[PDB]
């Protein structure tokens, strides 16, 4: 019979060697996903849509900024084939007040806090 | 656009595939190289902010 | 030709009915069994 | 000139009493009133019982599963015992007698109306267990060679097997699963749900590694 | 089309986030800038929302784990101020 | 349809099928082969 998934705690705990294939620090993790529907929910279980609809990607490739915290988590892990996980990164800091109007996401996962359209 | 110039326009479009096949020699070059120096002249990418 | 008959018999609908931590009234019953488990 | 080396000896080997494999009856002794369903569980996956040599350092492996009946187990005890020589080979059975009671219909029915009786008696058997052991102060080739004879007249796959040689194979395997060079493993993504794979696969596949398909067994899948 | 655009970091559709996009489609002849353009007006909100939801849940999570502090710090002092109420006289002489 | 176990070899589900073709085993292959060096 056709069941939920449990995925072993064994899955997610990276080696030395994924930190080196890909750019994350096990000290101070980032804060933030950004999280991307890169696959339909049809053909899928209803508890996987009811997931992605609680995550709000029921739009596919529209970027949606979520905590990076473990209940989220296992909200994730649930439609971890659905999706793409990136880190949020800030080059500059956080928007402030007076420069929350020209923001870009900036793909590659940069939050620039200064948006011009002229060539530097 | 790119028809129309290869119906229209036949000089510019062999402007255009010359320019192709340079960046793709240029492609093969850094493939080969790495770089090492110049990287190519129609590369350099122009950066936006 | 189906020698066997008799066994139609619906579930009791027996088991707990309040679990660990629920907060129960005086009379509520708390499981129903048989054969005690 | 050519170079010669020590025939392998033969003085910690001893034949036992009654050499030759034990007659198999058909149906057992008692015969089963109630009817069993099919569960054709006891063929799928890997063996779990009679999976090593215990006494003799030859066999007839398995490599998938099936079900034995009287008439396998007529053929292979009458080639084994006019092939063999009782003076230095000895053979000894691995698999009980048929015990699983097959029911059928009456020929020319229709659906319904009951199960049917019970018909014959078969003996499951899964992948990786051997079916009949040999030993004595014999080498391999000769008993490889008339092994695999009944063998190929077997239900399932089947090979005929030493200790050396069977232990070979599952260095092999192991050889094999370590310096695969692909990092995509069936283990893997089945047990990390990886694309959602546990709609299309099956629970038992957890277990059976991508191995097992249904009765059959592939050596090769990694 | 272009993944090597993701690459440079460029958008891989080339028709979102960049001056092709996001610059003025036309201004009057005489010099005037033209209204804003109703996509470019709707993008900029979005992406004000999108900023804003960054920067509460940025704020959340500080707030907590300044809160987890608090806590932690306050039930070691009150456990420290429990511990010190000792006045032994049964096997004092 | 069929049972889990069968005598057909039952073929399999396409996204089975493309598992298993991505899943094979890969030897490895030396830089050089072995036989041209010395
Ligand atoms: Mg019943
Ligand atoms: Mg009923
Ligand atoms: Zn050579």
């Amino acid at each position: 019979k056709f069941t939920r998934s449990r995925i072993p705690e064994k899955v997610f705990q990276a080696s030395p060697e994924d930190h080196e294939k890909y750019g994350g620090d096990p000290q101070n993790p980032h804060k933030l996903h950004i999280v991307t529907r890169i696959k339909s929910t049809r053909r899928r279980p209803y508890w996987e849509k009811d997931i992605i609809k609680m995550l709000g990607l029921e739009k596919a490739h529209t970027p949606q900024v979520h905590k990076n915290i473990p209940s989220v988590n296992a909200k994730l892990k649930v439609v971890k084939h659905l999706i793409r996980i990136k880190p949020l990164k800030l080059p500059q800091g956080l928007p402030a007040e007076e420069n929350m109007s020209n923001t870009c996401l900036k793909s590659t996962g940069e939050l620039v806090v200064q948006w011009h359209l002229k060539p530097v | 656009v790119l028809a129309d110039l290869a119906i229209y326009e036949p000089k510019t479009f062999k402007s255009l595939a010359a320019l192709a096949s340079r960046r793709r020699h240029e492609g093969f070059a850094a493939a080969l190289g790495d770089g090492k120096e110049p990287e190519g002249i129609f590369s350099r990418v122009v950066q936006y902010h | 030709s189906s020698k066997n008959l008799g066994g139609k018999s619906s579930g009791r609908r027996q088991g707990i009915k309040k679990m660990e931590g629920h907060y129960v009234h005086a009379g509520n019953i708390i499981a129903t069994q048989r054969h005690f488990r | 000139v050519k170079t010669l080396l020590p025939v392998p000896s033969f003085e910690d080997v001893s034949i036992p009493e009654k050499p030759k494999l034990r007659f198999i009856e058909r149906a057992p002794l008692v015969p089963k009133v109630r009817r069993e369903p099919k569960n054709l569980s006891d063929i799928r996956g890997p063996s779990t019982e009679a999976t090593e040599f215990t006494e003799g350092n030859f066999a007839i492996l398995a490599l998938g599963g099936g079900y034995l009946h009287w008439g396998h187990f007529e053929m292979m005890r009458l080639t084994i015992n006019r092939s063999m020589d009782p003076k230095n080979m000895f053979a000894i059975w691995r698999v009980p007698a048929p015990f699983k009671p097959i029911t059928r219909k009456s020929v020319g029915h229709r659906m319904g109306g009951g199960k049917g009786a019970i018909d014959h008696y078969v003996t499951p058997v899964k992948a990786g267990r051997l079916v009949v052991e040999m030993g004595g102060r014999c080498e391999f080739e000769e008993v490889q060679g008339f092994l695999d004879q009944v063998a190929h007249k077997l239900p399932f796959a089947a090979k005929a097997v030493s200790r050396g040689t069977l232990e070979k194979m599952r260095k092999d395997q192991e050889e094999r699963e370590r310096n695969n060079q692909n990092p995509w493993t069936f283990e893997r993504i089945a047990t990390a749900n990886m694309l959602g794979i546990r709609k299309v696969l099956s629970p038992y596949d957890l277990t059976h590694k991508g191995k097992y398909w249904g009765k059959f067994y592939m050596p090769k899948r990694v | 089309g272009g993944q090597w655009r993701l690459q440079q970091g460029l958008a891989a559709n080339p028709s979102g986030y960049g001056p092709l996009t996001e610059l003025p489609d036309w201004s009057y002849a005489d010099g005037r800038p033209a209204p804003p353009m109703k996509g470019q007006l709707r993008r900029k909100a979005e992406r004000e929302t999108f900023a804003r939801r960054v920067v509460l849940l940025s704020q959340e999570m500080d707030a907590g784990l300044q809160a987890w502090q608090l806590r932690q710090q306050k039930l070691q002092e009150e456990q420290r101020k429990q511990e010190n109420a000792l006045k032994p006289k049964g096997a004092s002489l | 349809g069929s049972k889990a176990v069968t005598r057909h070899r039952r073929v399999m589900h396409f996204q089975r099928q493309k598992l298993m073709a991505v899943t094979e085993y890969i030897p490895p292959k030396p830089a050089i082969h072995p036989s041209c060096l010395p």
